[PDB]
Order: C-alpha cells, then sequence, then structure tokens
C-alpha cells in the first residue's frame, strides 16, 4: 500500500543487478507491446507496440492473493529430461550451500518404556555358571561408551527412576498367591531403600516415595518403613552400604548400586562391590524377605557367586530391566530370603540374557553411527543437514544450470525423503533456501546414478509468495506402529540378498511410484520392475545398471510372461491383489505358483496377511474376519485379505513341497530397528511391540525354489507333549544346528544346548 | 618424439570437416521441431555442435 523503507531498498537493491531485455525503445516514442493484451487507447505522444514484432511467449492471468506462509514447505521434485553431470552437480552444491550449520539433534527416543522380564522356572535342571555363556569381552570400548551416551542424550523423559520402579513394583505384586488369597506384601509393610539420591527431578527426593507412601501402587497399598541410605541424601542416613552397616531388618530390600567411579577397567573391584552388598543385604532380610539389587556389569563370575554363596538360602529368582536406553543395568529381584532352596540357573533366564545382550549389541551398531554434538557438516556421517540457497530466485527452466544443477544435485543426496524449499520473507536478496538430510540410504541410490535431472521448473515457480525459513533439526517426531513394520519387511530384503547380501537379480512386484527399492538395493544390483501404476518421477530414466521398467499389473491373465530374476518381491501387494479378483486364496495363490514356475526365479517373498499362531484380534489396527476371510484394517478401513496358517500349509502340502519354507522372524529381533533409526525417526519402545505383535499376523513368507524341501509338522499330539516328522536326505551322522537367530536350541550331537521346554 | 595430447577426458584429433558438417545438419532435423519439442518439455534445448 503505501511501500516501507525496507521493502524499497529491497527492491532497488534487486534491480540493481544483471540481465537484459528483448523489446526495446526508441526515445522518440512509448512502444507498448505488440501482442495485443495491453489495453492501449490512443496516447498522444505513443504510437503503438515495439516497432519489431520478434518471438516470445506471453499469456492471460490473475496473481493468487497468498498471505505470508509462516511455515516451512514441502517439494515434490518432479523430474525434466536434461541429466546434468555428477561434478557439476557437486560442484553447484558446493557453490549454494548455506551449509555447514550446527544441527539442532533432537531426538533418538521419543519413548523409553519398556519392561524386559528374567524369571524363575521349574526347568533348571542341569544348568549351572559353566552353561552360562560370558559377557560381550569388549564392552568398553570408546565408540560403544560414545553410542551411550549420545542415545542418552537424545531422550529426555527425566523421570527415568519413577518408571522404572513403578513397573517393578507392578511386577513384584503381581505375585498373588491361592493359598492365601493375598499378595506375597500385605499393607503397611516394609522398605529398605538403598542406594539413595537427592534426585533433582524436579521432586528433589526419589519421585517414586512420595507416591508409594501416599498410595500410588496399583493394586497393593502402602508401606509402612522406608528408608533413604546412601552418599547423595536428603531424608536419610551416611552410610556405606557395601561394608557391614547397622544391622536393621527390612522385607522388601531395595538395593541400589550408584555406580561412581572413573576407573571401568577393574572388573573385579565392579563384582566384588555387588558381592559385597549382596551379603548385607541378606543380613538386611526380615525372615522370608525379598530383595532387588541393581547391578549395573553383570557376569558369569557374578552369577556364580550370586549361585553358590546365596542360593541356597532363597527360594525363587525374578529379574528385570526398565528399558529407557541402551545399557546393561539388571534389576536382581531376588524372593524368599534366609530360607532353604535349591535354586539353579534357568532356560527363561537364559533366553533373556541373550535377548538382552543382543538387543544392546544391535542398537549399540547403530548408534555408533550418529552424528555427535557439536558436530559440523563433514559430509561423512551417515546423517546431517545439506542446504543449498538460492540468491534472488532463478528458478527458469533448463538452460539456467547453475541453480537448476544445484536443486537437481541437492536431490541426487537426499533422494526421496528430504526435501524443502522456502522463498524467505527477507529484505535484500530473497533466499529460496533448499533444505536436505543425508541417510546410508539416500546415498545408495545417488550411487546407481549417470547423471542428475534437472527438475521442471514450473512446480516450483507455482509459489508466488513469501515462505518463511526452516528452524533446521535432524530428528523429527515419532514411530508409527505401521510404518515401524513396513520397514522391517524392507531390512529383511537388503540382508537376504542372493546368497547373504552377494548380489541380486530380482523384481519388484508393485514398484511404489517414489521407487524406495532402489534406496534398498545395493547399487550393483540387477532388477526388474513392475510399476503397475504410470510412474513418471524419477522412474526409469538412468537404465545403465539395468533398471528394467514393466509397467502394468502382473495378476492380470498372461503379461507376467516376459520377467525373469531370481527374487520376486512383494509385501502387502497381494493381499490387495487378491481381494481385487474376488478370488479363493488358494486358487489365485495357486495360478501364481505355476504363473513364477515358467520363470528363472529363486526367492518367493510372499507376504501374505496370514497368522503364525493363534488368532488374537489387535484392536485399532488388526480386526479379524473369518466368514470372508479377511482383515477389516483399523486405519480408516483397509480390506487386506487374510488367511489363516493351517489352511495355508494345507495348500502347499496337497500341491508340493518342493521348495525352501521360511518365516521371516521380525518379532524378537532388533536387527531392523537400526533401519529406522538411520531415517531421522525418534524411535518408541512401546510402538515396537505393537507392531512386533503385528508381525505374527503380517509376516514375510519366503519361499525359495532351488533348494531341498523344509518339513514342518506341528499338528499331531501338540498339548505341550510333541509332534513326529522327519529331516531328510541328509549325512548319517548329523550336526543338527537348528537355532533362533543364533539361540542354540537344538545342536543335534551338541546336545549341551538342550533348552526347550520338552 | 611425440606424445597425444589429452584423450584423458578432451584433446583428440582434428575433426573430420565432413563429419562436422553432416552433424550439425542432423541437429537441424531436430530443430524443424523445436516449438514442439519446448512445448513436450522434452530437453528442446539446441546443442549447438
Amino acid at each position: 500500500a503505501i511501500p516501507t523503507m525496507s521493502d524499497v531498498r529491497s527492491f532497488v537493491a534487486r534491480l540493481m543487478a544483471e540481465g537484459d531485455p528483448q523489446q526495446w525503445f526508441p526515445y522518440r516514442v512509448d512502444q507498448i507491446l505488440y501482442w495485443p493484451e495491453s489495453p492501449f487507447v490512443p496516447p498522444i505522444g505513443p504510437f503503438y507496440a515495439p516497432f519489431r514484432p520478434v518471438n516470445f511467449p506471453f499469456t492471460t492471468g490473475s496473481y493468487t492473493v497468498v498471505p505470508d506462509a509462516s511455515r516451512p514447505l514441502r517439494l515434490l521434485p518432479q523430474y525434466r529430461n536434461a541429466t546434468i553431470t555428477v561434478q557439476q552437480a557437486d560442484d553447484a552444491y558446493e557453490d549454494t550451500a548455506l551449509s555447514p550449520l550446527i544441527t539442532t539433534h533432537g531426538f533418538c527416543v521419543t519413548g523409553g518404556v519398556f519392561t524386559s522380564i528374567y524369571d524363575i522356572s521349574g526347568d533348571p535342571t542341569a544348568y549351572p555358571p559353566a552353561q552360562l555363556v560370558d559377557a560381550p569381552n569388549d564392552y568398553f570400548d570408546r565408540e560403544r561408551m560414545a553410542r551411550r551416551d549420545l542415545f542418552r542424550r537424545l531422550r529426555a523423559p527425566a523421570d527415568r527412576s519413577a518408571i522404572k520402579d513403578r513397573a517393578v513394583f507392578d511386577f513384584l505384586a503381581s505375585l498373588v498367591n491361592p493359598t492365601t488369597a493375598n499378595p506375597v506384601l500385605d499393607t503397611s509393610f516394609s522398605m529398605a531403600y538403598l542406594g539413595a539420591s537427592s534426585a533433582h527431578a524436579n521432586a528433589d527426593e526419589p519421585v517414586i516415595l512420595a507416591d508409594i507412601r501416599s498410595g500410588s501402587i496399583p493394586g497393593l497399598p502402602i508401606p509402612r518403613r522406608i528408608v533413604q541410605f546412601g552418599y547423595d541424601v536428603v531424608h536419610g542416613s551416611l552410610l556405606d552400604l557395601s561394608r557391614a552397616v547397622p544391622t536393621g531388618t527390612f522385607g522388601l530390600v531395595y538395593a541400589d548400586l550408584d555406580q561412581v567411579e572413573d576407573a571401568g577397567t577393574d572388573m573385579p573391584a565392579a563384582n566384588r562391590a555387588a558381592i559385597a552388598m549382596l551379603g548385607t543385604a541378606l543380613q538386611m532380610t526380615t525372615a522370608g524377605g525379598v530383595s532387588v539389587l541393581k547391578v549395573n556389569f553383570p557376569t558369569r563370575a557374578f552369577w556364580t557367586q550370586v549361585f553358590n554363596l546365596y542360593a541356597t538360602h532363597a527360594t525363587t529368582l525374578h529379574l528385570v530391566k526398565p528399558t529407557i536406553v541402551n545399557s546393561s543395568e539388571v534389576f536382581l529381584v531376588f524372593g524368599g530370603r534366609q530360607s532353604n532352596g535349591a535354586l539353579r540357573s534357568t532356560t527363561a533366564l537364559q533366553r533373556a540374557l541373550l535377548s538382552l545382550y543382543a538387543r544392546n549389541a544391535a542398537i549399540d551398531r547403530a548408534v555408533t553411527h550418529i552424528p555427535f554434538f557439536g558436530v559440523p557438516d563433514d559430509g561423512t556421517s551417515d546423517l546431517g543437514i545439506d542446504a543449498v540457497r538460492l540468491f534472488d530466485p532463478m528458478f527458469s527452466d533448463a538452460v539456467a544450470n547453475l541453480p537448476s544443477n544445484a536443486l537437481a544435485s541437492l536431490v541426487s543426496r537426499v533422494v526421496p525423503s528430504s526435501i524443502m524449499f522456502t522463498r524467505v520473507p527477507s529484505n535484500g536478496p530473497v533466499s529460496t533456501t533448499i533444505y536436505g538430510k543425508r541417510t546410508f540410504l539416500s546415498n545408495r541410490r545417488r550411487a546407481r546414478l549417470r547423471d542428475v535431472p534437472m527438475l521442471i521448473t514450473t512446480t516450483l515457480v507455482h509459489q508466488r509468495r513469501f515462505t518463511t525459513p526452516p528452524t533446521f533439526t535432524l530428528f523429527s517426531s515419532e514411530a508409527v506402529p505401521v510404518t515401524t513394520l513396513v520397514a522391517a519387511g524392507y531390512n529383511s530384503f537388503i540382508s537376504e540378498q542372493t546368497r547373504n547380501p552377494n548380489l541380486a537379480h530380482l523384481l519388484d512386484l508393485g514398484t511404489g511410484p517414489e521407487c524406495r527399492i532402489l534406496s534398498l538395493i545395493p547399487p550393483t544390483l540387477q532388477v526388474t520392475m513392475s510399476d503397475s501404476r504410470p510412474c513418471a518421477e524419477l522412474m526409469a530414466s538412468f537404465d545403465p545398471a539395468l533398471t528394467a521398467y514393466v509397467q502394468g499389473d502382473y495378476s492380470t491373465a498372461a503379461f507376467w510372461n516376459g520377467i525373469r530374476c531370481d527374487s520376486a518381491t512383494a509385501i502387502f501387494t497381494i493381499g490387495a491383489a487378491a481381494a481385487a479378483a474376488g478370488t479363493d486364496l488358494i486358487a489365485f495363490v495357486q495360478q501364481l505358483i505355476p504363473r513364477i514356475v515358467a520363470a528363472g526365479g529363486t526367492r518367493m517373498w510372499l507376504q501374505l496377511n496370514t497368522p503364525l499362531y493363534e488368532v488374537s484380534s489387535l484392536p485399532d489396527l488388526i480386526e479379524i474376519d473369518l466368514r470372508d476371510h479377511v482383515y477389516r484394517f483399523n486405519g480408516g478401513e483397509r480390506v487386506e485379505p487374510y488367511a489363516d496358517p493351517v489352511p495355508l500349509q494345507q495348500a502347499i502340502a496337497a500341491l508340493l513341497p518342493a521348495a525352501a519354507l521360511s518365516w521371516h522372524t521380525l518379532s524378537p529381533t532388533c536387527d531392523w530397528l537400526p533401519y529406522i533409526i538411520g531415517v531421522g525417526s525418534p524411535l518408541n519402545l512401546s510402538d515396537i511391540n505393537t507392531a512386533i505383535s503385528y508381525s505374527r499376523l503380517t509376516p514375510i513368507l519366503h519361499i525359495d525354489t532351488t533348494t531341498p524341501p523344509l518339513r514342518v509338522n506341528p499338528v499331531p499330539t501338540p498339548l505341550n507333549q510333541q509332534c513326529a516328522i522327519r529331516i531328510t536326505s541328509l549325512d548319517p551322522a548329523a550336526v543338527l544346528s537348528v537355532q533362533h537367530n543364533g539361540v542354540e536350541v537344538i545342536g543335534g550331537t551338541p546336545g549341551n544346548v538342550i533348552s526347550v521346554a520338552g | 618424439s611425440l606424445a597425444i595430447v589429452s584423450d584423458r577426458f578432451g584433446q583428440y584429433s582434428f575433426v573430420n570437416e565432413g563429419m562436422r558438417e553432416t552433424f550439425s545438419k542432423a541437429l537441424f532435423d531436430i530443430n524443424m521441431w523445436q516449438p514442439l519439442f519446448q512445448a513436450t518439455k522434452t530437453g528442446c534445448g539446441p546443442i549447438v555442435l
């Protein structure tokens, strides 16, 4: 309206740049467009037009009055066929980058809440220390420590101790006994809270205590008597817990080793301390009494001393890990103190040990890859921010090059994950900052490139206004259950190439428009792509590394025909496809085998919606309908066809079994979760297990052609009794390596592993 | 003694007079449809051999 000092000075600054028009003018006349859009009356002095009708585009159109958008904007990079050389791309990036800049980390995890059980069982027969597989002999490494800090950092709850105890106390209360009608503990009971702290997390005391005292334990009510014994204590006393301290008798001994020392190199001292306060906790127990032992570093030698020195006088063993952060801190929850017992190491306890350690390890390897605190952009970090800026917007077309290429470049680096553009409200050079995040994933795709398509300039030009800058952040928001589960199938793909990530001639059955498959396949791989939907955006353009696009929908009669590969990837797709067809799943599947029978194919990755075991409905997710053997998916509405396991098995059996029969074991294993972390994604631990459940109903049935039939029979005499069957075509002296992702149950001849209940 | 110029990434042989002349002509075929290429957004921009 009335132009600001600010805006005029901006506009002028802009004007006093470079670049020249087409329709010049003589100074004797005014020259008003020969293409008669202009409303040119008969003016006194102006003749008309420029005298010289040349050639250039024009058109009519009004301006969309769009307000200043106080939000960062996303960009779909629709591509145009003018394909810059890698070096130039890179170069131009270098030229326009606003990067390096100090990356707001955010969070690794948004919700670090889980309870990992360890338990008693009537299963220990001959399992001594000598059975127990010793801790990672490597656990104190530079990199490994950084990892723990990194993760810890990138999780801010502050109510760590709270969640902790509330969980344990729920667990401990859960020991409800028939014979008495009551739990282990009644009302107005006893706590020996030892290893106590001034917990400055809004309370200035242990957050738990106040709640317990007041009645904040589901099911069990109040204690009487609680102590705050320690070192950094406010309501209690200064005692050295480990040594011989004033013998007072308590029912619930909560021992807490705040392991405060620099010199972690002394493992002996670490265990001898634990031993000492284990003693003291026994000295402390009233007749029958329970005790909790928060121990940091577990080991064989510890478990040893427990067994040997204590078990005698304890009836029951429980243990837990509050899974907040990634660390080795177990809670030894023992029951029935100062009484006779003949406790021994349990199969349960073993499995749980292994699972824990493995969780730790898997997450460890991932996290180690994440950028540290106060890291400038080095190019190298698995994650980081590469943003380029456009100094006074020269979007234009292909011919412009330097803008378009830098753009392009940024898009090659990022590969459909992150992609922002914003024309910043600013007075002077009007910056149109373009922002991205590098990933290991994006790199893989970049590597497969020949060249970089300068995307269609027009998609950008559509935004005629002012858009505010992004805040700049590494991490995002949260982990959607559904997306976790898809990512887990994807991980599985990646890591099962041929003969252990061994280069792969495959197909994509149902190539999503974005082609994420390419980002999962190593750049060397030789791929077929059935993109049923008409895809244009970064689709086939660069054929070199065999990107064999076969448009159209395979499900139809005759079309599959032409396709050769050795891995046919179908996750979810098949589901949808059978619904489309309105057919007996049996029949459809069946027809699909002969199909693929005629092709040069090995890995059939058939992820039908089928249960692995006993059907449980998953509300607000998966609802199961049998009458028409379909999932009614809760996210709005998604009709996903489902099959029971036995009719499937029944159909396979009836046909033939001439193939390898493998299921993708996602539900315990941490390994696929690094994938998730990898794409700048605030994990959730409760969202993890939910997915975990859901997998069991949506697994990838991996069926391999040219292989020995696998023989599964689990139907006769189940009932905690026994199945019968034969494993064929094997050497007279066989060493029967049967395992559960390392978890060696069944060794064959190596029977020293018989860990099964049964 | 002679060593060939930079085959490496550039400086090669004396160009075929005929091949230049020919090739430029070929480019002109495409040029015959320039307005259409352009409209199709199909990298139209006349090469300039």
